[PDB]
RNA sequence: UCCUCCUAAAGAGUAACGGAGGAGCACGAAGGUUGGCUAAUCCUGGUCGGACAUCAGGAGGUUAGUGCAAUGGCAUAAGCC
RNA sequence: CCAGGGCUACACACGUGCUACAAUGGCGCAUACAAAGAGAAGCGACCUCGCGAGAGCAAGCGGACCUCAUAAAGUGCGUCGUAGUCCGGAUUGGAGUCUGCAACUCGACUCCAUGAAGUCGGAAUCGCUAGUAAUCGUGGAUCAGAAUGCCACGGUGAAUAC
């Protein structure tokens, strides 16, 4: 959509010439979105993990897939099946949609918002942030929700190393420091 | 999509209080009006209005009248 | 608290700031008074009060001007 | 020996029922005419009489789910009601297991204990958590209906 | 009846309505309502709602809940990182304006413990 | 009474009141077939979340797994939907 | 003799009290009725300033004349409609006023905001027989300032004792 053609007229020129790269596709390129929260405390609560979902659901238009644990692990007396988390995977038009839609609003309506940490990659060039609470988002009513769950936002790109992920989300106006 | 399992899908107009028409797709079922986006949002204009709790000897200084 | 105007303090310690200020950061000053007030020209000094039996040298930081040179010696042991 | 025990959301203090006059009639000539009485946070008052007389339709009335011809209740503002029927049979219907019978109350519990532990502290296992509701037999379904009142 | 924090009570006088705001208390609440040209004695569901906008401006002339919480916070943080005397009682728990506690503070200190 | 390894001397078998462990079952799918998939464990980044829950990349590669003891086997998987 | 500190410390326990838990009550408005006592390095009207504690000016009075000094419950009007509330007022942040060389330890009072426990109290226990109990206010001593204590005065005014 808006910030797919705004990437392809615009970010492919300015990293080409910031890189001095020499073929078209060498440009790293986002390739997906993954929103996650692992609750925990489903457990015993098994309407958590739905009213989980149903956030997810309401945030990205996707219906989420329920994660459970691969390892029993008697840290946290969970074992193997145990539905534990929700999982959306954003690829494409949708991606793109919500990548407008969080940092143009969403990351605004933070309370006391000072600036997203650009040393905040796994080396190659994948971003992570956590949101800390779900209320920011437009798409809740702040009534509806009753807990202060948060998600887990990964961005996946196509990057070789740190340096061209952070080049590449500061042609796209994040607010770094 | 996996045809009708998701929530709907539509274009809802979402414009700021300072103008800001912003088209974009969402599942809400009504428009919305809200804050400033990133646009207008004051992050880059209150980098020292932010930091400022803090004073004293000013506020003693007023206070020595005499 | 006090009154509305005349900051009370000590003669005897605001002369001894006056030498203090001029030569700078200095030994710290064994001054009894505590029914004194904190100045400007006393910021960053070392001064000394009394909880009763010793002097507990205090460093005026920044904030502490309008409270008084006691404010910062308690003068009973609690466990 | 089941072990029911039922608490207190909130307690009220000054008084509860406060009733001034009721009249409730069906076909003859009303059962009662006033019944003027009050509650005071007291215990029981037993209300009996003989067969058709009309304690259960006063209960009824009381209850609010019927009106009497002309009158008022009211209750405290902070006033809980649980109800255990004389006949439930609207209740334990719609094919409903045991467990989700069970789970359908609760304000804030956890699905699999503080609901799956009332259950077993009256009579019930594992092998009949899942029996259907609408199969259980009499005293069972009466168990039930307090399981419900002591987790409301 | 949607003030910054939440105007929950309707079927209330606008007087008292307004003191669900963590800020205003009786005197602020008549000086609110003074200069908004109401009366005190209107019910908050009964004004229109020409008249709650102009009440939200003059609500955002003090401070409120989501800031005044900040503010004290701030206040009672310095003096708890400031060393002073009233700091030493705030961090401990106790009485802060020398009163007695041989036998009172309950209210500072809270039930009794053994 | 039956099963697995060693003693058992590189075919089979081979004793002792020799050294070590198991069984008296389970399953109407945990069987048949077709289609699809690959694990343990470590690194970094991340909201509650910690040495360990869930998410994203990297190394590693079968050190995982097999209804149940041990041996042999298993990627064309005999492991997982 | 002097300066500073302590007598004001607090996991706790007891004795005597004050304010409450409300609707024969809170709040706002208007309007009545007292007794007793003090005052010269003292009581200090009236007027002006301040939302208020109070500040400036300031006559009169060592007094049945002048000040303290408006008594409060009450009465009439309206609202709140039994809620932790327009009950409650602790605790805390900010800003001040006045005595006093001096208010941190450790004063009183005013303003803004916050506004908790408490929804009639276990075993047990205390006071009172009439202008008394209960309830409401007023003054004095000690005192530069500093009482919910002590001593004293009046207003309203019961039930019961086979
Ligand atoms: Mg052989
Ligand atoms: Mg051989
Ligand atoms: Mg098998
Ligand atoms: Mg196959
Ligand atoms: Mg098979
Ligand atoms: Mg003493
Ligand atoms: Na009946």
């Amino acid at each position: 959509a808006k910030l797919h053609d705004y990437y392809k007229d615009e970010v492919v020129k300015k990293l080409m010439t910031e890189f001095n790269y020499n073929s078209v596709m060498q440009v790293p390129r986002v390739e997906k979105i993954t929103l996650n929260m692992g609750v925990g405390e489903a457990i015993a609560d098994k309407k958590l993990l739905d009213n989980a979902a149903a956030d997810l659901a309401a945030i990205s238009g996707q219906k989420p897939l329920i994660t459970k644990a691969r390892k029993s692990v008697a840290g946290f007396k969970i074992r193997q099946g145990y539905p534990i988390g929700c999982k959306v995977t954003l690829r494409g038009e949708r991606m793109w949609e919500f990548f407008e839609r969080l940092i143009t609003i969403a990351v605004p309506r933070i309370r006391d918002f000072r600036g997203l940490s650009a040393k905040s990659f796994d080396g190659r060039g994948n971003y992570s942030m956590g949101v800390r609470e779900q209320i920011i988002f437009p798409e809740i009513d702040y009534d509806k929700v009753d807990r202060v769950r948060g998600l887990d936002i990964t961005i996946t790109t196509t990057a070789k190393s740190d340096e061209e992920g952070r080049a590449l989300l500061a042609a796209f106006d994040f607010p770094f420091r | 999509m996996k045809k009708d399992i998701h929530p709907k899908y539509e274009e809802i107009t979402a414009s700021c209080s300072c103008g800001n028409v912003m088209k974009i797709r969402s599942t809400v079922g009504h428009d919305l009006n809200l804050d400033v986006c990133s646009k207008c949002h004051p992050f880059f204009t209150g980098k020292q209005r932010d930091v400022a709790t803090g004073g004293r000897v000013d506020r003693f200084n007023k206070r020595f009248n005499i | 608290r006090s009154l509305k105007k005349g900051p009370f303090i000590d003669l005897h310690l605001l002369k001894k700031v006056e030498k203090a200020v001029e030569s700078g950061d200095k030994k710290p000053l064994r001054t009894w008074s505590r029914r004194s007030t904190i100045f400007p020209n006393m910021i960053g000094l070392t001064i000394a009060v009394h909880n009763g039996r010793q002097h507990v040298p205090v460093f005026v930081t920044d904030e502490m001007v309008g409270h008084k040179l006691g404010e910062f010696a308690p003068t009973r042991t609690y466990r | 020996n089941p072990f029911i025990r039922f608490e207190q959301d909130k307690k009220l203090f000054r008084n509860a029922l406060e009733v001034e006059g009721l009249t409730k009639g069906f076909d003859n000539g009303p059962l009662f005419k006033n019944l003027n009485l009050l509650l005071e946070v007291g215990e029981k008052l037993a209300v009996l009489g003989t067969n058709g007389v009309g304690k259960s339709t006063l209960l009824k009335t009381l209850v609010g789910d019927l009106q009497p011809d002309s009158g008022t209740v009211k209750w405290s503002e902070n006033a809980r009601i649980g109800y255990y029927a004389q006949d439930h049979e609207y209740e334990f219907e719609n094919d409903l297991t045991v467990f989700e019978w069970m789970s359908q109350w609760k304000q804030e519990g956890d699905d699999e204990q503080a609901v799956r532990s009332i259950l077993g502290r009256l009579l019930f296992s594992q092998d009949d958590i899942k029996k259907p509701a609408k199969v259980l037999s009499g005293g069972e379904k009466g168990r039930m209906l307090f399981g419900k009142l002591m987790m409301q | 009846a949607r003030i910054a924090g939440i105007n929950i009570p309707d079927h209330k006088h606008a007087v008292i309505a307004l003191t669900s705001i963590y800020g205003v208390g009786k005197t602020r609440s008549k000086a609110i309502l003074a200069a908004a040209g109401i009366a005190e004695d209107v019910k908050i569901s009964e004004l229109s709602e020409g008249q709650i906008d102009t009440l939200r401006d003059e609500v955002a002339k003090f401070v409120v809940e989501g800031d005044l919480r900040r503010e004290i916070s701030m206040s009672i943080k310095r003096l708890m990182d400031l060393g002073c005397y009233r700091g030493l009682r705030h961090r401990r728990g106790l009485p802060v304006r020398g009163q007695r506690t041989k036998t009172n503070a309950r209210t500072r200190k809270g039930p009794r413990k053994p």
